[PDB]
RNA sequence: CGGGCACUCUAACGGGACUGCCCGCGAAAGCGGGAGGAAGGAGGGGACGACGUCUGGUCAGCAUGGCCCUUACGGCCUGGGCGACACACGUGCUACAAUGCCCACUACAAAGCGAUGCCACCCGGCAACGGGGAGCUAAUCGCAAAAAGGUGGGCCCAGUUCGGAUUGGGGUCUGCAACCCGACCCCAUGAAGCCGGAAUCGCUAGUAAUCGCGGAUCAGCCAUGCCGCGGUGAAUACGU
């Protein structure tokens, strides 16, 4: 899960932020 | 194959059966399912057939789906392949064409290992 | 009228008074089972008093910061018993003997360089 | 497979076959040589060959130097083919009693 | 170790029945360090041997312990040339330990989906004298008495 | 890709020489050191030599290939496969 | 190679640095660049003096020199003709109020480094080296440390092979924070390669 | 290549994304603390001889 | 009448935390005694080689400690005697109201 | 906010643990056990690495003997390469799923970093981000959300709501410039992989396992690395 891009675990573990980890 | 030139598998929820429609993810699925008003978590054994047609005529009618979608990505590649550039030619060998390792790995684009 | 008792476990440190009641406890503005649902690791804080048969004779307001849910329960453990210790000093038996009036130090021990962790050791290929 | 290394010299493909054809001397005891790793340099006296392989009662550590190259792999086959029927052997002494 | 002989520590009685050897049985249970997670599956296995079984929970769960404790086992020691099967009796440490880890280990080789159910119906079948935990002591029981000539070799 | 913000990019010393040519009459060979520059479409119809670290390989730009950089029309590898 | 620096080891503890002052994250490079050629234009003038230790103090655009020296003479002067004609020169490259100072050596032969660069200047003058390190140690013992070790590495004598020849007397306790051990450093040039001259002068721990 | 080197660092580039710190001391390239200016190995040599201004050993 | 006190040494820090707050309590008149403020440690980690061997290090830190003094009752008696102080080397003094 | 330094804390200086006391064995040294105590027999971790070995590594961090290059084996610049790919080896990351995956809501850290720096808060946008704009030479203000966890809902054993590789299209930012060769966001594609042969690695208590956070280098980043920080928190040692 921590590799994919398209789920909250995955940005988690990148780093980043989204659509799918706002903040 | 009721939608769109396939079966969805029925059993399952819309939101779930319409991403095995080549075209369309998760993204696209909660999309036309707002679109028509149909409930996701409702299963495909359980759709009226009114609610059908409608989640068809969306769906058929907004995105290109299927053999229409494979014949673009085709050309795409076929034009890329086409004019030369350093995209076309990793097509035309077959190796890796975003800027990946090919010393090691790189294995999805060349298969199976072949030994010497 | 009031009692008073230091706990701390890792970095969680508690600050907790005991005052005669029926046994409410309150734990940073909200009650016991409000902080603690659904950890099974909540009802040995309320230990010391168990072994002194001061169950629904005190009510607890308590405070912690620090460290994690575990290790701000076992942090009131501690302060609890001081706070029984002075509010009996005869109290150290049946509490020293559970081991509640003293305090562990186990902590987390450093990450060393060379290794992966505090002690996990790189994998190496001898040959 | 098997793993040959010239450091801080140039050899041939050929070379690197006769490399390969020396090591089949190991293969006479009909045990598992595991990625058998050959290290070949250039001192001032002679060539030195190295080799470290495992085999599954063991590993095989020897070093051979020769003024002539293929002398020193020579030499590092000899201490490894000695290694290998100790490693093969030295259970069978204690049968008894 | 080489020096000493090592100490064994003694588990905090848990919070539901102040048991010792319930903890034990939540270590093997849990993973990664979840113990809160790995507590629900034993007391919710604790609810649904109680509904399909009416009687105490910690009857069921303490007699099948005692199902699966092997009484004698066999330690491999190369004598001469060939390797034998030494027959040995197990001691009341070791006892608990094969216990509770084969429990585990043949309740997750169950079917069922729910880990709450694996962990009950395990216990269901051991506290009985069946499943593959009691066939592992009968396993390890029978491996043992056929090697009983070799009895001799014990240190 | 480069921001829709800033500009298409182009080396301005290349562009100079393109303008140039479409002016008085295409086309002359020209040389450049610009695998950085993106085709506009005026480029299109002339030949450019495109630099790869060795040679100044002939590329001629045409209707399909406008969104795209110099550098990818003159590969830097020569590689025949192994065997 | 496996030992720890003896001064690096000790400071805070037996030793205080030779660079006293506090600077803020957006200065603290400068200043210690400027630190740096003071020391690079100190050692290589004062070193036909016997240079020792330089310290640096630091407040504000201002900058005090303490320099430690077996003959203060070679360093003033005739009345203080080569101590201003230092400061000149001094602010020149410090562009601020450079004042210099001279401290005297209370024992040279108590120095480690002064031990260190007579022993590299005698094996520059091609001298016997295991001759000349046990005189080393031995003037540092007749002047009453506790204990001396003088190493040095390299082409000895002009041997092809190198060698590490040393001698000590005394007590020399490395693994010892509260004890006293100076050290110093002194590098021979010859014709035929560089020898590394280590200097340990146990004073006596506190 | 070396001189010639720690003097093309020093000089203002033509862009500033050229512009890279190297060692004031030495001149090493790689290992450059921005708060010292200096290397990893220069950085661990004045701080032995205690030329660092409240730099000493860490332990804990 | 705040004034804030940094410095590399806490020897010396302290040292001159000490005279501050005498100065401005024999001359008139309250003092806020001097607190402590958290440190902040600036760790260097390096490899002891200069070439290869990774898994060796020396850590090196520069600890800044912090110290800060009030005096409640101001007087011009004070703002005259602090102007002329010896404080150490190693030390920074920052005074704002 | 008044007010207070009690408490927590922050950081300097001390006390405290020394087989000190008791039982027993002892020739002594010491060993087994008990009490007291926060801590007991080096209290846990770090720093510290003996004469020497490997003619070990490092002339490419530095210095240095020498030998060689001298309109070049010096120096500047642009572009390319260090990113190649029939293969082979080592170290890792992510997985093969229900003690799990996804969505929504809600709790609990420590150590660091931050003046063309960290960005509160508002607004545009699905978003990356962009435009406004307060604070903070920073126990003040900011990075900042800790994650596992907790509550509720969905998925029902499938190559799947596992896995997220590869590829098509559309954007953002840094930067003179992302073709070779950057990261990120979004739509679509949705592979191998069903727990791994011979063989082999780590770890004895806050350890392994698992969960997240910060920093150096740094315009940006190929960091799944390295160095530090805490959260949850086991199993087992008969014996040589
Ligand atoms: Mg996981
Ligand atoms: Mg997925
Ligand atoms: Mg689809
Ligand atoms: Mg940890
Ligand atoms: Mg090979
Ligand atoms: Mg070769
Ligand atoms: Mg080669
Ligand atoms: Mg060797
Ligand atoms: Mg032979
Ligand atoms: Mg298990
Ligand atoms: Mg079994
Ligand atoms: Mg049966
Ligand atoms: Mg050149
Ligand atoms: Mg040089
Ligand atoms: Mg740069
Ligand atoms: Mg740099
Ligand atoms: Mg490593
Ligand atoms: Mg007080
Ligand atoms: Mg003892
Ligand atoms: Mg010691
Ligand atoms: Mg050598
Ligand atoms: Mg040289
Ligand atoms: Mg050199
Ligand atoms: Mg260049
Ligand atoms: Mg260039
Ligand atoms: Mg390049
Ligand atoms: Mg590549
Ligand atoms: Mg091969
Ligand atoms: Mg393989
Ligand atoms: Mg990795
Ligand atoms: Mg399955
Ligand atoms: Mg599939
Ligand atoms: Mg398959
Ligand atoms: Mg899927
Ligand atoms: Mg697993
Ligand atoms: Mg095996
Ligand atoms: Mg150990
Ligand atoms: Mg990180
Ligand atoms: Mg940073
Ligand atoms: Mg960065
Ligand atoms: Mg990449
Ligand atoms: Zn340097």
């Amino acid at each position: 899960g921590k590799g994919d891009r398209r789920t909250r675990r995955g940005k988690i573990w990148r780093g980043t932020y989204g659509k799918y980890r706002p903040r | 194959a009721r939608i769109a030139g396939v079966e969805i598998p029925r059993n399952k929820r819309v939101d779930v059966a319409l991403t095995y429609i080549y075209g369309i993810g998760k993204a696209r699925a909660k999309e036309a399912l707002e679109k028509t008003g149909i409930n996701p978590a409702t299963r495909v054994k359980d759709l009226t057939e009114a609610e059908v047609v409608r989640l068809r005529e969306y769906v058929e009618n907004t995105w290109k789906l299927e053999g229409e979608l494979r014949a673009e990505v085709a050309a795409n590649i076929k034009r890329l392949m086409d004019i030369g550039c350093y995209r076309g030619l990793r097509h035309r060998r077959g190796l890796p064409v975003r800027g990946q390792r090919t010393r090691t790995n790189a294995r999805t684009r060349k298969g199976p290992r072949k030994t010497v | 009228e009031q009692y008073y008792g230091t706990g701390r476990r890792k970095e969680a440190v508690a600050r907790v008074f005991l005052r005669p009641g029926n046994g409410k406890v309150t734990v940073n503005g909200q009650d016991f089972n409000e902080y603690f649902q659904g950890l099974v690791r909540a009802v040995a804080a309320l230990e010391p008093l168990r072994a002194v048969d001061a169950l629904g004779r005190f009510d607890a307001y308590i405070t912690v910061r620090g460290g994690g849910k575990s290790g701000q329960i076992d942090a009131i453990k501690l302060g609890i018993a001081r706070a029984l210790v002075q509010y009996n000093p005869d109290y150290r038996a049946k509490l020293k003997p559970l081991g509640f009036l003293t305090r562990d130090a186990r902590v987390v021990e450093r990450k060393k360089y060379g290794k992966h962790k505090a002690r996990r050791a790189p994998q190496y290929s001898k040959r | 497979t098997m793993n040959i290394t010239s450091k801080q010299m140039e050899i041939t493909p050929a070379i690197r076959q006769h490399v390969a054809d020396r090591l089949a001397k190991l293969e006479k005891w009909q045990t598992h040589l595991i990625n058998p790793h050959i290290i070949l340099s250039k001192e001032p006296q002679g060539f030195v060959a190295d080799a470290t392989i495992n085999t599954p009662n063991g590993v095989l550590v020897a070093s051979g130097k020769h003024e002539d190259m293929y002398t020193a792999i020579n030499e590092l086959i000899n201490k490894l083919e000695r290694q290998l029927n100790k490693l093969q052997h030295k259970g069978e002494a204690r049968r008894a009693a | 170790a080489r020096r000493r002989r090592a100490e064994v520590r003694q588990l905090q009685p848990d919070l539901v029945y102040g048991d010792v050897l319930v903890t034990a049985f939540i270590n093997k249970i849990m993973r990664d360090g979840k113990k809160n997670l790995a507590a629900r599956i034993f007391y919710d296995a604790c609810k649904i041997i109680q509904e399909k079984t009416g009687q105490e929970p910690l009857k069921v769960f303490k007699q099948a312990v005692e199902n699966v404790k092997p009484r004698m086992e066999v330690r491999s020691r190369r004598v001469g040339g060939a390797n034998y099967q030494v027959p040995m009796e197990v001691s009341p440490r070791r006892q608990q330990s094969l216990a509770l880890r084969w429990l585990v280990q043949a309740a997750n080789q169950r079917p069922e989906r729910r880990a709450a159910v694996r962990i009950a119906h395990e216990l269901m079948d051991a506290a009985e004298g069946k499943g593959g935990a009691v066939k592992k002591k009968e396993d390890v029981e029978r491996m043992a008495e056929a090697n009983r000539a070799y009895a001799h070799y014990r240190w | 890709p480069r921001s829709l913000k800033k500009g298409v990019f182009v080396d301005d010393h290349l562009l100079e020489k393109v303008l140039e040519l479409n002016a008085k009459g295409e086309k002359r060979l020209i040389k450049t050191w610009s695998r950085r520059s993106t085709i506009v479409p005026e480029m299109v119809g002339h030949t450019i030599a495109v630099y790869n670290g060795k040679q100044h390989v002939p590329v001629y730009i045409t209707e399909n290939m406008v969104g795209h950089k110099l550098g990818e029309f003159a590969p830097t590898r020569t590689y025949r496969g192994h065997g | 190679g496996n030992k720890i620096h003896p001064i690096g080891f000790r400071l805070g503890i037996t030793r205080d640095w030779e660079s006293r002052w506090y600077a803020g994250k957006k200065q603290y490079r400068h200043l210690l660049l400027e630190d740096q050629r003071i020391r690079g234009l100190l050692e290589k003038e004062l070193y036909s003096a016997g240079l020792a230790r330089v310290d640096i103090e630091r407040a504000a655009d201002n900058v005090a020199v303490t320099v430690h020296v077996a003959k203060p003479g070679v360093v003033i002067g005739r009345g203080g003709e080569r101590i201003r004609v230092l400061r000149e020169e001094l602010a020149k490259l410090t562009g601020k109020n450079v004042a210099l100072n001279v401290q005297e050596v209370q024992n040279p032969n108590l120095s480690a480094p002064l031990v260190a660069q007579r022993v590299a200047e005698q094996i520059e003058r091609r001298f016997a080296v295991r001759r000349a390190i046990k005189q080393a140690v031995q003037r540092v013992m007749e002047s009453g440390a506790k204990g001396a070790k003088v190493i040095v590495s390299g082409r000895i004598g002009g041997a092809e092979q190198a060698r590490t020849e040393w001698a000590a007397q005394g007590r020399v306790p490395l693994h010892t924070l509260r004890a006293n051990i100076d050290y110093g450093f002194a590098l021979a040039r010859t014709t035929y390669g560089v020898l590394g001259v280590k200097a340990y002068i146990f004073l006596g721990e506190v | 290549a070396r001189k010639a080197l720690i003097e093309k660092a020093k000089r203002t580039p033509k862009f500033k994304v050229r512009a890279y710190t190297r060692c004031v001391r030495c001149g090493r390239a790689r290992s450059v603390y921005r708060f010292f200016g200096l290397c990893r190995i220069c950085l661990r040599e004045l701080a032995h001889k205690g030329q660092l201004p409240g730099v000493r050993k860490a332990s804990w | 009448i705040r004034i804030k006190l940094r410095g590399f040494d806490h020897k010396t820090l302290d040292a001159s935390a000490q005279k501050i707050v005498e100065a401005a309590r024999r001359s008139g008149a309250q003092v806020s005694g001097p607190i402590p403020l958290p440190t902040r440690v600036r760790r260097f980690t390096v490899i002891r080689g200069p070439f290869k061997h990774k898994d060796s290090r020396e850590h090196f830190e520069l600890r800044t400690h912090n110290r800060l003094v009030d005096i409640i009752n101001p007087n011009r008696k004070t703002i005259e005697q602090l102007m002329t102080l010896d404080l150490p080397t190693g030390v920074e003094i920052e005074i704002k109201t």
